[PDB]
RNA sequence: UCCUGGCUGUAAAGGAUGCGGGCUAGGUGUCGGGCGAGCUUCGAGCUCGCCCGGUGCCGGAGGGAAGCCGUUAAGCCCGCCGCC
RNA sequence: CGCUAUUAUUGGGCCUAAAGCGUCCGUAGCCGGGCCCGUAAGUCCCUGGCGAAAUCCCACGGCUCAACCGUGGGGCUUGCUGG
């Protein structure tokens, strides 16, 4: 139904809105791990219908900013964005607005065109099962003065982190997970992109044959 | 899924890394993977078949 | 053993360099002159003429790239494209052609070749960004960062410029069965060159 | 020194004000029909007791480990939570 | 001044690991360096080292597959008990079976696993993971 | 304020950056020594390149709140002292 | 007490925010290049004698269950000592 609804009316200009229309490309996972620019959200609306749903569409942050034209001074919107499907990948993302409206659908949208995937497992020396409920290994992000350690946790511990945090987790689909941070987590802004950049790194650890069954690790959609 | 896989080093390459991949010019048999760090590097790379050497 | 006779290189002059150097380029660099100036050794520019020639033919042609800010690289350029099919921007490159699709004169190719890689950083910035292998003629002075195929040569000079562009459309064409062999090319290299 | 007094077998919440956690609880209360949150917040512990020894005897080495293993096993068991063919996870 | 050959070569390994070279060398060479080299060998984080003499005290050259992503010395070199590992696991590594503690015992150089497999303990010198 | 012989022990006494060792692209200048090539008015002379050690400018990865630093680190490791 | 990585072994900082003595020599202490032989003080394993009871964790049993009490298994006493 509302896959072909919206196929129907989206005119691409891009060669991978191309292909996402023709059929070429029909997975999630083809478009990631190869250098391809992403300019369009239709492509991901498309691919990953769970991203339209209120559900998935957290809003994180509104803030009011002001410039000066004395003169008068002059009001704006910056809001932050979270979106994501439960299961292995999430985006984020800010926009600039002089309406809440404008700003808000800016930001979804630069959201979506900022999809990553990522990877889940147990790594904790209390559960060892071999279930993807939190994070294989831990893991350290940073911007701005905010330093964030993400560690791998227990099954039915839920998410010991800031709700930032606890937002952005849900929406990748970690149910449990300990934290550690430095700096200064009222800046919600860094506080979220120094989450996002840990999980982004759990791509960046080398490992082996073995431990793929030892620790059940997961890249993107689980079974 | 696979993964791939970078030729000069041996790394996975990452979601949205500016890698790149190509046919071997040399051969044509073989696709060299190439990750940024090693590229803004000059990393140079060997063909696993020929040996071609190039950067 | 040779694409084109000895004589005629050194008479273009591909192997003339510069006073600058880099670590990068000492694969490619042969003998300091007397006078603090840099020559190249032809043997690798030939082999890797040859070898940039069979990549480029194993592409589709409309789906190619060439590229020259510099004033005596562009009717070499334009001709290349004439010959092989391949797109030929000459004069400046607006910023924005690969990234923004709301230019006139939008479009995402397959390949990219750069004249030079310092004169042509926005080009080069933008394929990165949209990632596709890049083939480049690299001088003594200049670096090999995100350059994925490099042809050692002079990209000054006029004639050499001319010299070069020339073989490597004829190695295109030699490489996609369009000429049953060499000798079969009978367009004169002057009319690759940038008129007075 | 100092002797010990008894303590209480329940534990407050860290935040008493979340808006979540209250709509949570106010379901349970109100569906199995307790008096206070004292009883609720008793069940909880137990539980977390549970677990806690589970987590703790999880890869550990000795005998009495085992023991207390097959301890806790049997007693979930004997309270109705578990089967017998129940592993520690 | 110099004060230990060990830390040194763990350190440099990490650096030229994080910017993607093939083969690194050694200068100071030790005994201690081949039986750690060797664990890292058996364990799979290397490749192919060897020996090479000059007249002062040797160079070891090694080969790097892109495996490694911290390595390091441990300083002090604590002692440890057959029932104190995993302690030290938390402090060190990610995961629960992640990496190696390098253990020097009175029967050798080894693994934790091999250690506890034993039933010894000893000092902690080095970790990689 | 200078000279002879003594006291005082202070400064934006500032690279506002404690000292030693190992590792992580370089380019271009300049001072001292050495080697190799060419020129030479045959000069302890001129030009180009390479090794060592000093002293500057720029800069990719990287670092940092940022200004900016960047093999003369404000990076990663091994030490010791002083201070908040 | 925690919050507080605002005392930092785990685990902080000192160009411009508080913070490198004006510079050097060196005493104690701390840190110290490679190989061979010995020793066994530190270090590791195994076994004997000690570290009162209460208080801590687990199971079973007796008070309507429970708190409490009892019967057993461990732990605690930061360790000491003979081989
Ligand atoms: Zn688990
Ligand atoms: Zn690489
Ligand atoms: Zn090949």
């Amino acid at each position: 139904e509302i896959a072909q609804r919206v196929l129907e009316e989206w005119e691409p200009k891009t060669k991978l809105g191309r292909l996402v229309k023709e059929g070429q490309i029909t997975d999630i996972h083809e478009i990631f791990r190869k250098g391809y620019q992403i300019k369009e959200p239709e492509i991901v609306d498309v691919l990953l219908p769970e991203v339209n749903l209120r559900e998935n569409q957290e809003v994180l942050d509104i803030a009011l900013t002001v410039r000066m034209t004395d003169s008068g001074r002059r009001i704006r919107f910056r809001v932050l964005a979270a979106v994501g499907n439960r299961d292995g990948y999430v985006g984020l993302g800010i926009g600039h607005g002089r309406e809440v409206g404008i700003a808000i659908r800016k930001a979804i949208n630069y959201a979506k065109m900022n999809i990553i995937e990522i990877k889940r497992g147990c790594g904790s020396w209390e559960c060892r099962c071999r279930r993807p409920h939190s994070i294989p290994f831990a893991v350290e992000g940073k911007e701005g003065s905010v330093r964030v350690k993400l560690m791998p946790g227990p099954r039915g511990l839920g998410l010991v982190i800031g709700d930032v945090g606890k937002k952005i987790l849900t929406l990748a689909g970690v149910q449990d997970v300990w934290s550690q941070t430095l700096g200064e987590t009222r800046t919600t802004v860094n506080f979220a992109k120094a989450v996002f950049n840990a999980l982004y790194n759990t791509n960046r650890v080398a490992i082996k044959p073995e431990d793929i069954e030892r620790y059940g690790i997961v890249v993107g959609r689980a079974m | 899924f696979e993964v791939p896989v970078c030729t000069s080093c041996g790394k996975e390459i990452t979601p949205r890394e500016h890698a790149t991949h190509f046919v071997c010019p040399n051969c044509g048999e073989a696709i060299i993977w190439r990750c940024e760090s090693c590229r803004v590097l000059s990393v140079p790379y060997k063909c696993p078949k020929c040996g071609w050497e190039g950067p | 053993e040779y694409l084109v006779p000895l004589d005629q290189y050194l008479a273009a002059g591909v192997h003339i360099g510069t006073q600058q150097k880099t670590k990068d380029m000492k694969k490619f660099i042969y003998r300091v002159r007397q006078d603090g100036l840099y020559v190249l050794d032809v043997r690798k520019t030939d082999e890797r003429l040859r070898v940039a020639g069979k990549f480029l033919a194993k592409f589709d042609p409309e789906s190619i790239l060439a590229v020259s800010v510099r004033l005596y690289g562009q009717r070499p350029v334009k001709k290349f494209g004439e010959v092989t099919g391949a797109k030929a921007i000459p004069g400046r490159f607006l910023p924005g052609t690969m990234t923004n699709p709301q230019v006139k004169n939008f479009i995402e190719p397959d390949v990219l070749i750069v004249t030079d890689p310092r004169a042509d950083h926005q080009a080069l910035k933008e394929a990165v960004e949209i990632g596709i292998p890049i083939v480049a003629l690299v001088d003594t002075e200049n670096f090999l960062s995100y350059v994925d195929i490099a042809i050692p040569t002079n990209n000054k000079g006029r004639k050499a410029l001319a010299l070069i562009y020339w073989i490597l459309a004829r190695e295109v064409l030699y490489n996609r069965k369009e000429i049953e062999s060499r000798e079969d090319f009978k367009i004169p290299v002057e009319d690759f060159e940038m008129r007075i | 020194g100092d002797p010990k007094r008894q303590r209480k077998k329940y534990e407050t919440p860290s935040h008493p004000w979340i808006k979540e956690r209250l709509d949570r609880e106010r379901v349970l209360k109100r569906n199995y029909a307790l008096k206070n949150k004292k009883e609720l917040w008793r069940h909880e512990t137990q539980l977390k007791e549970f677990r806690r020894r589970a987590r703790r005897l999880l890869a550990a080495r000795g005998k009495q480990a085992e023991i207390e293993r097959q301890q806790l096993l049997q007693r979930l068991y004997r309270l109705g939570l578990l089967p017998a063919d129940a592993v520690l996870d | 001044t110099l004060l230990d050959p060990l830390a040194n070569a763990l350190s440099h390994i990490t650096n030229s690991e994080r910017v993607g070279k093939k083969e690194v060398y050694i200068k100071p060479a030790s005994k201690l360096i081949g039986e750690v080299l060797r664990v890292m060998l058996e364990n799979g984080y290397i490749g192919e080292f060897e020996l090479i003499d000059d007249g002062r005290a040797g160079i070891y050259r090694v080969q790097l597959i892109g495996k490694i992503n911290k390595a390091g010395a441990i300083k002090p070199r604590f002692p440890v008990k057959a029932r104190d590992y995993e302690k030290w696991e938390k402090r060190f590594l990610p995961a629960f079976e992640f990496g190696i503690l390098i253990v020097s015992t009175s029967q050798g150089v080894m693994t934790h696993k091999e250690a506890l497999e034993k039933g010894i303990g000893g000092r902690l010198i080095a970790y990689v993971y």
